[PDB]
């Protein structure tokens, strides 16, 4: 439906809480696949399986390969601005 | 394959 932005909080040392897949060498955005229970993601709530991830952070994730968005993701810190919407 | 990667970040 329509276009969100959430903010996910974390320490430098945890994990987002996100499994994604997906990615331009399949032909498709990167979609949230899992979302794991008690991590971030789940604990700021606002992102979901089945979501397109269309930015972090202010980066275009749309023509991404699937490692360069693992890359992208795998590079934040302690304050994350998702851009995602639910297709 | 056609299978897509799966990746925990």
């Amino acid at each position: 439906g329509p276009i969100r932005k959430v903010l996910l909080l974390k320490e430098d040392h945890e994990g987002l809480g996100i499994s994604i897949t997906g990615g331009k060498e399949h032909g498709v955005p990167i979609l949230i696949s899992e979302i794991h229970p008690g991590q971030p993601a789940d604990r700021c709530g606002g992102l979901h399986v089945g979501d397109a991830i269309l930015a972090v952070n202010g980066v275009n994730l749309r023509d991404t390969k699937h490692k360069e968005a693992v890359t992208i993701l795998s590079q934040q810190r302690g304050e994350i601005e998702f851009e995602v919407v639910y297709v | 394959n056609s299978r897509w990667q799966v990746t925990r970040v």
